[PDB]
């Protein structure tokens, strides 16, 4: 018993509508008449709510730009007018099979015009320093679409394996994204080295654009 | 609207075992189905196992199963799930939540020379309340407050008439950690960024901020770090 979502991943304009698709396997309709099928919202931070069960039925409170529909095999959520509050990952969930499964999800986010990120580079603390490691810090602040890349240089020369990044929630007001990426040396190799550099790519630059400083000044 | 609580975060070692516990006020999970569901960080939704209220059924998914027991004490009071032989795999939320089934005849073939022949099953209709969730951490580190180091503003973090500064939350274990700033006063153009976990097997996260360039000789920004599993609370000046 197989259950597949699609798409993965749907960018919405604000006020357009979205279709989503819940394609199982064998059939979810009992001999009863019954589609036991269920739609569930996850916001990011949030436990999932209910929006659809039975298939064809909003939950109580659901808005009614909601609407669940289909039978047998094939299921659909319709979310018409789409806002920021609809952003998160929806769930399917089929009920009539032993053992009951949740879908693996698409992901919904509000669609925006192009923003390129602006880069900003920190140095290691003093205090970090004096600890024997030096993290150097890299933020590229309101992107979109979420897609970036950013190479860690030192001395102009490709790091690998000493970096970890982390991205934001969609911001529900202006639909952008934010990255931080951490570069992690100890004190010995951070002090062997002048130029300190994070270069950044993303569908909004033309060419990549690096920030950097100078150990020291 | 019940309300369910669960048993605190746990950390535990790979290896062993845990076993959670779920209350719903009013006694509830003697009139309504319970439901344990799982999700790791960044990842999807997966449901364990059930029981129904009427404590006749119980049933766990395909990969827990030799691994999970759901059990409930008299009158349905509490309710546990133990999951053994941790790993890293299975470093997740842990959901108590109830449900509602339809409880359906499948077969029946009418006997006329005494009682019918019978066969009922259970569909799950709805997953209604869910709790709060105990985060199970696997790991065998050991509980350590952050080190908090400023992000300071600079030529390289300015442009446009506004400035970026923050604070690097370095090798804590285990999560969660909350971080404010000026005791919640600031809370426009704050970015505070989901912890990465490090090859040491500690967490680390930035916050940053971006203020207007001109505030910087004049505004005071304090980033506030609470990591409660260790009991540390720092604030930290982020000068220029």
């Amino acid at each position: 018993v197989v259950i597949t979502q699609s798409p993965l991943f749907l960018p919405v304009t604000p006020g357009e509508a979205a279709s989503l698709s819940c394609k199982c396997s064998h059939s979810l309709q009992h001999s009863t008449g019954a589609n036991y099928l269920a739609w569930y919202l996850q916001r990011p931070g949030q436990t999932p709510r209910l929006l659809i069960h039975l298939a064809t039925h909003r939950a109580s409170g659901v808005p009614d730009r909601f609407s669940g529909s289909g039978s047998g095999t094939d299921f659909t959520l319709k979310i018409s007018r789409v806002e920021s509050d609809d952003v998160g990952t929806y769930y399917c969930m089929q009920g009539l099979h032993s053992p009951w499964t949740f879908g693996q999800g698409t992901k919904v986010e509000i669609k925006r015009t192009v923003a390129a990120p602006s880069v900003f580079i920190f140095p290691p603390s003093d205090e970090q320093l004096k600890s024997g490691t030096a993290s150097v810090v890299c933020l590229l602040n309101n992107f979109y679409p979420r897609e970036a890349k950013v190479q860690w240089k030192v001395d102009n020369a490709l790091q690998s394996g000493n970096s970890q990044e982390s991205v934001t929630e969609q911001d529900s007001k202006d639909s952008t994204y934010s990255l931080s990426s951490t570069l992690t040396l100890s004190k010995a190799d951070y002090e062997k080295h002048k130029v300190y550099a994070c270069e950044v790519t993303h569908q909004g630059l033309s060419s990549p654009v690096t920030k950097s400083f100078n150990r020291g000044e | 609207q019940v309300q369910l609580v669960q048993s605190g975060a746990e950390v535990k070692k790979p290896g062993s075992s845990v076993k959670v516990s779920c209350k719903a006020s009013g006694n509830s999970f003697s009139n309504h189905d319970v439901h344990w569901v799982r999700q790791a960080t960044g990842q999807g939704l997966e449901w364990m196992g059930w029981m129904s209220h009427e404590g006749d059924k119980t049933g766990l998914a395909q990969k827990f199963q030799g691994r999970v027991t759901i059990t409930r004490d008299s009158g349905a009071s509490t309710v546990y799930m133990e999951l053994r032989g941790l790993t890293a795999d299975d470093t997740a939320i842990y959901y108590c939540l109830t449900g509602s089934k339809h409880r359906l005849r499948d077969y029946f073939l009418y006997n006329e020379y005494g009682p019918n022949y019978e066969e009922w099953g259970d569909y799950l209709a709805t997953l209604d309340v869910w709790g709060h969730g105990t985060a199970v951490t696997v790991s065998s580190a050991s509980t350590k407050g952050p080190s908090v180091f400023p992000l300071a503003p600079s030529s390289k973090s300015t442009s446009g008439g506004t400035a970026a500064l923050g604070c690097l939350v370095k090798d804590y274990f285990p999560e969660p950690v909350t971080v404010s700033w000026n005791s919640g006063a600031l809370t426009s153009g704050v970015h505070t960024f989901p912890a990465v976990l490090q090859s040491s097997g500690l967490y680390s996260l930035s916050s940053v901020v971006t203020v207007p360039s001109s505030s910087l000789g004049t505004q005071t920004y304090i980033c506030n770090v609470n990591h409660k599993p260790s009991n540390t609370k720092v604030d930290k000046k982020v000068e220029p």
